[PDB]
This record gives C-alpha cells, structure tokens and sequence, in this order.
C-alpha cells in the first residue's frame, strides 16, 4: 500500500504551516504509517479518497508528512515534519491554528506519547496577525530607556496585605532604582485585595517614585480575569490612571482574551508584559506536550511585548542553546535553521516586532554579568528574593541590583570579558556601593 | 482493526472501503432480495453500483487509532 | 525540622478547595517533604515564616497536605491531597483557580512527574460561578425531547465544501430523523468556507427539517474565534437567524473567553455544545498533566451545555469506570467518594446544573444498545462515519440510527436486557428498516 | 543546595536564614567596615540588629527546585 | 380597552404552591388556567431566578401558554411574570424580556425592592404598554399593628 | 396528627438559612403548632403533601422549625428557630431573601404578632453578594 | 375552620383532603347524576376514582390562619 499522506518528496511552499513532531510510535508500528497517520489525524482523518471523494476540491485541504528524521535517543522516537496548506487556517487566529494541528493528535492511540517541537509559521499568514502591541524598539521609546536590560521585581510572596501595603512595597523597589514591579500572578481581585484598590495605590507609588527619581516607572497590573467584559474594564482603567503597562496570562486566561486584549493594547498605546502561568503542564515533559517555543510563538503572533523565556548563566552548551534559540525567536527578524539550538525551521517574522525576553526566578546580583551577557540589552530581569530579601528593605536591594547592572554595562563597554571577571565587575562595584556590599553578603558568587 | 505490527487496517488493507458483499464486487444483484422488492439481475439492493462500501473497522480512515475509527478518550 | 506545610491532623473545612495530586517526586526524596513542598509550591512558595512574618495575616493564605497516600508501585508515586483557603481565589473564575493552583507546581523540578488527579470545589466558591447556561433538565423542555438520548452527526471529514452544500449535508442528517448536527471544529472561517454564509445556510437547513419533520432540530454552530468581539459577533448572528444551539472549544479558545460566552448564553437562551480540542496535550500522559475530570468540573463551573465525556461499550471495570466518574461528575448533583472510579473527593454541585455527556468516536448501530444501557437517558450520541458512510446517503444513515435508538428504547421499557439482547433487538427492527438492513451490512455487531 | 537524598535547603536546614556571618550573632560591628564608615560598637552594618539575614540560596523558601529558589524554566 | 373585558370583574389564579416545578410545567399550569376561563395567572411571589428556576426561561413558556390559551380562546390572557429583582438593572432587563415576548402584563413587589425601584418600573410600563400587577409582600411588618406603623392606605395611597 | 414542619431532630445545614421569630400567638394555639405554622406560612404556606404530590422534587423546597425556645413574661412567647435550604433565594438579592422570609407571616392570624430577630446568613449565600463597596479597611 | 385549642383544620384534621361525599370511598357513582350524564357504576362522577378530594375549608393547608385558607388581611 503506498501511503499518500507520507510525501517524502513533497517540498514545502513558502505560504505552508509546517510542524515538528516528536513521534513515539507503540512498539512494532514502522515509522512511515505513523508519519502519515500523524498527518491525517491532525488533518482529514483519513489516508483513503472515500471520504474526499464525495467532495469538490478533493485532498487539497490535508496535511502531509514531507519528511522522516530517526533520532538515536532510545530509538521508536522520529521527528516527522508536516506541512498544512494556508487554506487551512482562520485569519489572525492563534486559537483555530493550535484546533487544526494540536486538536486531536495528541489522543492518537497508535502512539505513546507525542510532541510539538516547532511550527515554522510562514509570512503570508503572519501578516494576518497584528503581533505585538509595541515590542522592543517602540517600547524602548516610550520609557526613554537604552543601551542596557530593564530591571523588574515580582511582588511576591506578599499575599494578602492591602492596596496601599502592597503599593508601598511597590513604591520602594520603583524608588530604590528598578523599572518595573510585577503584580503576583495569582492576585486578580480577591477578598483580601480588590483589583480597583491595587490599581489605585500603585498608580500613586509609580507617580511618587517617578517624580522623585526623574525616571519613567512602571508596574504590570494583572488584569488576568474571568470574563472578557472583566479584563478590559481592568485594562480600561489602568488607561485611565495614565500606566504604562499590564499583565496577563496568555495560557489560563487563553488565547481568544489575549488577542481581544493585544488589540486592545494597540488601539489604547498600552505596553502589555505577558506571564505563563500553568505552562509546565505541557511544556515539561520531553516526550509528550507541547515545547514552549511554539506557545512562544503562538504569542509573538496573538501579540505581547514583554514574554517569559527561561533564564540561563552557563557555558550556552545544550539545554541552555535551546533557551536562547526561544530568545532569538521571539526577538529577531530572522532565525537560521539550527538543531543544535532547537530550532527545526528557519523563521522569517516580516518585520513583526521582536518581544523583550524576561529572565525570571531565583537571581540575585552576583548572576548580573552573566545575565547582561547571554540575553543582551533587549531583556527584563526580574528579580524575586534578589531584591525583596536585601537586609536594609526593598529600596537598598532594588540600589543593589541597580549599582550591578550599571557596572556591568560600564564593564561591557569597556571590552571587559563579563562572564569571566564578572566576581571582580561586582566586588569592584561594591566598594562604592554599600547597598551591593550587603547583597554580596547575602548571596554567594558562582565559578 | 489492524494488522500485525502496524497501525493501517487489516479489513481494508488501508483503502477505507471494501468489496459489497452483496453484489460481491458486479455491482448487480444475484439473488431475489426480500421478495423480489430488489430482484436479481438489477442494481444492488445495498450499494446501489457503486461496487464498494465503507469499511465497518476504520470507517474510512484505512488506520486504526484516530478519531474516525476509536470510541473518545 | 518539622515540616509546617505539611499537617496531617487537619481537618479540611468544608469551604476549602481540596487538590488531590499523583506526585513522582525524584528518587531519595521522602514523600513527607515532597508533599510539603507541593503544598507550598501552589501557595506561598516557601516553607519557612521570613516572608510570612513581614506580613499582617501571614500563613492565612497557604496551602497544606492534610493526608499522604502511598500507590502500589511505590517508589514511583503517592497520592497528596492539599487543602487551599476560600478567601485565595477570584470569584466565578476558573482561570484564576488554575493559575493559583496549578501555575508553577509542574514546573517544580525537585519533582519527576506530576498530576491532578483532581479538586474539590466547595459549595461556597461554586455559588459565585454561573454553571451552564441552561443544563440538562432545562435543555430537554426547549427542544422538547424526553425518555431517550438525543442523536448527533459530526459533518466530517467534508472541509472544503460550500456553505450551500455543507448546508446540504446538514439538512439530510437531520430531515433523516437526528436531533442534531455539528460544525468540524477545525472550521471557524477561512477562505473555502466563510462563517457568515455557513450560518446561513445551516439555518435553511434546520427550518425546512424542523418543518418537514416537526421535530425541532439544532445544529452545533461553532462561534470559536480569534477574539471575544469575533466570538460574539458569531453568537448575535446564530440568536438573529433563531438557531437553538452553538459550540466552543474551551481549551483552545480559553476559559476567560468561555465565561463570557457561556454568560452570553444564560443572557440569551443559546445552548452551548462544549468541544474540547487540544485536551490530550494535557490529559492524556498518566504522571503528569491534569486530568480530564479536572477540566470537566472547571467547563461545568465555567459553562457548557453539552460536552465530551468519553465513551465506553465494555463491562464497566477499570479505565471504563473512570469515564463514567466522569459522567456522574458532571450530570449528577451528588457524587460519592469512589476511587475505583477515580473519583477522589466527595462533590456537591448544590444545584448548579448538570450537562448532557457526548458519547462520540467510531460508533455504528450495533453499539446503540450498549450506550443505552451505559449512559442512559442524558447524553447525546454523536454519529461520524456511522451516519454519513451509508451507502444510501446521509439521511438514510440517519433514519438507520434513528430506527436503532427507538427500538433499544421500546426494548428498555419492555423489561429487556440490552447489553445480551442487543443484537436481537437490532436486527428485530431490521426486518422493518431497509435502512437500518443496510448498516447492518456495512458494521459488524459487537461480542 | 540540598541535602542527602532531600530537598530541604543545606545552607539553612529548612528554616530560610542564617546567622549573620559579619556579627556572628552579636548583632553589633566587631571591626570598621567601609573605611569607618560603620564603626566597631555600632549595630550590625548588614543585619542592623536582627542577627540573621535570608538564606541565599534558597531566598527564604526552605527548599529547592521551586520558584523562589531556581532559575525559570 | 387594552384587554376588552367589560361589565365585570378579571378573574385571576397564582400558581402556588407549586415551587420547584420546572419553567415548562409552570407554564402547562398557566395554559390550563387560562384555557379554562381565567383572564389572568400569577407568578409565586416567592419565585425571582432561582436554582430550580431561571427567569427567563419561566418568561418563555409562560409566554407560550398564553399565545396557545389566547388563540383557543379568542380572549386575551396574561401572566403577572414576576420581575421583582436584585437591581434596577436586573428588573428592567427582566421587564424588557417581558415587552419582548409581547405580553401585556408583569408584576413587581414594591415594598421589599422600594419605592425608587418601584416609580422606575412605573415610568417605564407608561413607555412601553406595560400592565403593572403591584404585589405587597412584607406588608404586614408595618400595618398589622393598630398601635405602630403605618396603615395600609397610606401604602396603597403612596 | 404528625408535624412535618417541626422537626427538632434536624440539625440545620451550612448551607441553610435560619431565622430566629419572636412568635407572640393566639391564645389557646400550643407552641408547637404556631411554631410548624410560621415555618409553613414562610415557606409552602401548608402542612401536608396534598399539593407538594403534583410535584416533582416535593417538600425539598420547604422551610422548618428545628427549635423552640419558651420566653421570660407572661405574654406567651417564644423563640421559633426556622431553617431554609439554600435553594428558595436568588443569588444576591436581599429584595427576594425578605420577599420570602418576611413576605406572609407577618398578617399570620393565628398570632397577635411577630417579630424576625435574627438570620443566620450562610457562608454560601453570602459568596453572591458584592457586601460593602470597600469597607473599613479599605476607607481608611 | 380550627379544633379547639389548636390551630389545625377540623374539617380534615391537618390532613389537607377528605373523604369523597359522593361515591363514600368506593371510587364508582352509587346512583346516576345530571339525569345520567354520569352512569352508577361508572369512576366517581367528582373524584374520577381516587377516592380523596381536597378540603376546601383550609384548601390543603392543614392549618387555618394563612393565606391558602383564609381572606386577604
Ligand atoms: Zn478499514
Ligand atoms: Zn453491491
Ligand atoms: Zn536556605
Ligand atoms: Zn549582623
Ligand atoms: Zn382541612
Ligand atoms: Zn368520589
């Protein structure tokens, strides 16, 4: 039987959806049925012309495998790669992208697990898609800042104090000398904190710290609610207050509210800072799910302008090269072709803004020059315990993480070497900085 | 469904359709079916010419597994 | 050092949300402390009071693992079942119960693996969510349809066909004698097929069945989108052309954007088909993800009508059991504590509606006893190439189905066992249904 | 950071602080730091009188692998 | 005029005590009544939206009873649908579902929404055709006592 | 004859609104009787299931007295402590919490009066209601 | 209406019905009614054989007082 929807000789054109799935077939099924199986189940649902047939345009609207790539790793695991005509797909629709390919394949029980490494999203159909509401270059003018990364700090954990408490602590860190504060994912409107008293009392700590310290400031106010109707009346009235920025989280909330809302930041000048909460439930596991550079993309698309990507301070060998293949997809006109990276298909982005890159989780000053050296100037760093946890409060570790970055992009811009004389780049810095001396005490340096 | 160590199925042979059993592949009639109501020698009574009808293991799918030919979940 | 998070003495309250979460914690680690930190991961993320301590309520708004349960094969597993506080969680918002507790938890790389297996929601929190719009009882004296399953037909795979001759498929579907039709999911709007003229023509479609049969008849218009504007445009259009029923996908277009659709719904008499596309991505890996009970209590809160439940022939053991947990999780309004059907927590629904389940996949008139007798009256059974592969065409497919649904139904009342006389009874009804004589032919009965 | 087969922080047991290593507990300088610029007698320059400051290596969590503690992703 | 009834008294039935029953049986209790004879039903003074009944479907086979008793008839029947609410918002919302489905009257419980809500729903039954049924529940908190409260004709007067 | 609407073996539900009447009633009316009345009369407005059986979930949605406390004095007062199930109120309305509580009892005829001095609010109930705009707190 | 020292319905003694006057329980006319538009023998020509009516004093209240069985008031 020779199987149709396996088309190894099939080039791709240049307007096709193209996947990258991480096959692993039961044991005995060879890889080529399974190939083509995947491109009909994520597709017609059928290899055989009976049901295509009783049609006009016949199998024109199907996917085919092009492409069958064995890996070594523990064998019965093949990339099959798929290619789905334009035709397919909804207009500037992130949601009926993901419904056509990852709708049902996943249930497919000729398989054990199955994944979704990469999709190259072609220009035709990306130009279908405002992107994101500002991205790198437009944002970068309207904070008035350049020439280095962006320093945030996420509130947390500080569950369950008042509007007002919790805008004090916003009020330091803003004050102290960071750009950005980070509302709690998890905060929306709760009992113990109303969304509409939040707004208010960090409306009044971006004012004041700005007014003090002559810089733009900002904090990315969650609007992440339950309706759409909700959502916007919370974008609306961060609007009204004059902010610069708000969150949201793309993959709770879904991809149907984040394009109502990355319109909405477009049409209203709002810079939009999205957070990716629940993303370990498909994006952990190797084998089964769906890699984060596609739901990256899928957010580049349906549009944000600042987006979470992993954080990475080693040698940028294997599984930190594929942090930074995310990083340059999601910031670059133009991404190579590079395995070594994780990166399956070349991607052109048309011009589509590039998205600030947020390196997250538990950093703290002495990760500095290695930070300003892997991600580059076109980054946020948000600190957690990095700055909340400096002895003295939140304005002195907010100093500290400040006076760090200031030495590394003096250090940079001197061709010092970042990554190896980092240690000194800080202990230097910490003779003047008394704040960064008592970081330094806190927080060890790595080798 | 399927056949051994594959995934295509095994009634069809991946073609999603079958010979009709009752015209047995003529596309005619052979016997005076349910009272001469379809008698012999005309159409067949089931596949009325077409000389095939859908496979009852894949419905179509000519695999086993997906959507198509597996009860959900 | 004892550990704070987790407390074995608790009693949970019953306003509490109580998780109950499969945990492969990585090998050397106790199971004590892995629950402890599970606890504290989808909570505060800390074990110790130096965060809590610098606020004014402090450990108030913590989880903690009130019970630990070792699984046979043990080295691998335990069952931890974590309670939350009512106050941590928006109201009405199943988007931001999931980012607060499934947020970060599975990212949490002192764990392998892990899965919630699934949550208690309280009477309290479930009384400040809509439910369905509408539900089971409610649903039946619309469409005026009693003591029997309702009957579908998924116009699929036909993509790529006229609105007009889609329109076309529809109406011999439901002329033929079923109560219903449905969209692919894959179709939104694109170029082949435009969503406006679609819903069109499926209009003509149900008036000229709905008056030649007199019978009311729906066809499952499916309003999914790229935004919540677009989404309830294609709602406004289906109420102005009178039509009973629409469809969304949940997972691929959001819960926020399903709130307000199913809001919009309870505003204007629509029922609401739930598709759930994209739920194997999540659901589908037996160590790690959510599964599908979760996201069938979080639809019922957020809202649906109808939706996929799973659909099961055989003896009712086992993995059979656990789909019809399921089944009672989301009709019933009090469901027992029954771990051989995967049912870990008690759940009252405090008369939030129940949702007619859609047995779906590759049935045949053969299995129309079985899921009779399985799911009984409240589920609708959705007919794919059962119905269209007729070789008679669709609407004879349909009067097969409907022939077959109304003679296990006489057999039912009769006193008739239908699982060991169901093949009696089918052919029974054969000698008076040359349609249902020829599908006879086309599937072979079951063992 | 943690300990044998565990996942409680070693630099801290668990608890999220430590002694404050410049005081040693004491709370008060012992030396001059920053050129006299806190003086030997004073409160403590970097724990100013508490005696303990977060644990760095797991930012006051306890344990390891989570948010507060690990780098993202 | 708007009824053409004449020379006599309306003849009325509440629907009660039938709470719990679906929206569509309430609505075979309001046909039966009304084919029967009765110029008018009335909803449960009790019964708003609830878990065991939502408004608008009540509104809905209430108005299918009506149009079906109407037309074997040839009298005009109604229902007082009650659109006693939680809100303004909510009880206009409700009227208006009422005015949508063509029906002539609803009724309202003017002492346990009040009296702002109450001349709200007034001023707009005088714009759109509406009959408004004034129910009295929670009278008797104040006018059963012939010592404290206020009488009931002054209520009635108000 | 048996008392449906007084149950003193009921232990009233979470979920369950109670109410507690001072009933002041006729003289010559036991306790017992005026106390299963103003739980009928607040509620089905009946005894029996004479009207409940042309039902179809019955007396699920029916008030009762689960308490009665005699009262200091010689007026013959007492305490009527009255459970309701979550069920009979509409979600955030006040309006038609009182509508069914205090709608009819109060012009009762068989007492001289009445008096609501008390509901216990359930936690449920209350999840549907906004409460104040800000509150203390949040004032301040 | 009510019993002595009690509120409940004399009529019917709380239960809310009473007995058939016509057919005196046994379900079927003893005597033709309306000159025989009902026939002996026949289902009550009241109660259609269910035997029982409703009390028309408290109108199956079971107790006299409230609104079910007394005027407006
Ligand atoms: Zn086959
Ligand atoms: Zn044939
Ligand atoms: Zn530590
Ligand atoms: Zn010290
Ligand atoms: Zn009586
Ligand atoms: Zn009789």
């Amino acid at each position: 039987y020779r199987l149709t929807y396996y088309t190894p000789d099939y080039t791709p054109k240049d307007t096709d959806i193209l996947a990258a799935f991480r096959v692993t077939p039961q044991p005995g099924v060879p890889f080529e049925e399974a190939a083509a199986a995947v491109a009909a189940e994520s597709s017609t649902g059928t290899w055989t012309t009976v049901w295509t047939d009783l049609l006009t345009d016949l199998d024109r609207y199907k996917g085919c495998c092009y492409d069958i790539e064995p890996l070594p790793g523990e064998d019965n695991q093949f990339i099959a790669y798929i290619a789905y005509p334009l035709d397919l797909f909804e207009e500037g629709s992130v949601t009926n992208m993901l419904t056509s390919i990852v709708g049902n394949v996943f249930g497919f029980k000729a398989l054990k697990a199955l994944r979704l490494e990469d999709l190259r999203i072609p220009v035709a159909y990306l130009k279908t898609f405002q992107g994101p509401p500002h991205g790198i270059q437009v944002e970068r003018d309207k904070l008035n800042k350049y020439g280095r990364p962006l320093l945030g700090c996420t509130i947390k954990p500080k569950l369950g104090l008042s509007a007002k408490n919790y805008g004090r602590a916003v009020y330091e860190c803003l004050r102290g000398g960071l750009d950005f504060t980070k509302d709690d994912e998890n905060i929306n409107s709760q009992p113990f904190q109303r969304w509409r008293d939040r707004f208010l009392f960090v409306a009044d700590a971006i004012h004041k710290a700005q007014a003090e310290t002559g810089e733009i400031k900002g904090h990315y106010l969650n609007v992440t609610a339950p309706t759409c109707e909700e959502m916007l009346k919370r974008a609306e009235f961060a609007k009204e207050l004059e902010m610069p920025i708000i969150m949201h989280d793309f993959l709770t909330a879904g991809f149907t509210a984040n394009t109502t809302l990355s319109k909405w930041c477009r049409d209203n000048g709002m810079l939009l800072h999205i957070h990716r909460a629940m993303h370990a439930v498909m994006d952990r596991q190797k084998n089964h799910g769906i890699h984060f550079r596609v739901l990256a993309k899928c957010l580049r698309m349906s549009g944000g302008d600042h987006i979470h990507t992993g954080t990475v301070v080693g040698k940028l060998e294997g599984d930190k090269a594929v942090t930074l293949g995310i990083v340059d997809l999601l910031r670059e006109n133009y991404i190579e072709q590079d395995r070594s990276r994780g990166i399956y298909f070349t991607q052109d982005w048309a011009s589509m803004p590039g998205v600030m890159a947020v390196a997250s989780g538990g950093i703290h000053v002495w990760h500095m020059p290695a930070l300003v050296d892997i991600f580059g100037d076109d980054a946020v760093l948000q600190f957690g315990g990095g700055t909340l946890g400096h002895p003295w409060g939140n304005a002195a570790g907010a100093t500290a993480n400040r006076v760090a970055l200031e030495a590394c992009i003096q250090a940079r811009n001197e061709g010092r070497d970042l990554m190896r004389e980092g240690g000194d780049i800080i202990r230097e810095a910490a003779r003047w900085s008394p704040e960064l001396a008592a970081a330094c005490e806190l927080w060890k340096e790595i080798k | 469904g399927t056949k051994p160590n594959s995934l295509v199925c095994a009634n069809c042979e991946g073609e999603g359709c079958v010979a009709c059993s009752q015209c047995k592949g003529g596309g005619v009639n052979l016997i005076d079916h349910f009272n001469g109501q379809f008698k012999a020698g005309a159409l067949c009574w089931l596949c009325r010419g077409k000389k095939e009808v859908l496979c009852g293991d894949c419905n179509g799918a000519g695999f086993i597994g997906g959507f198509l030919s597996t009860f959900d979940e």
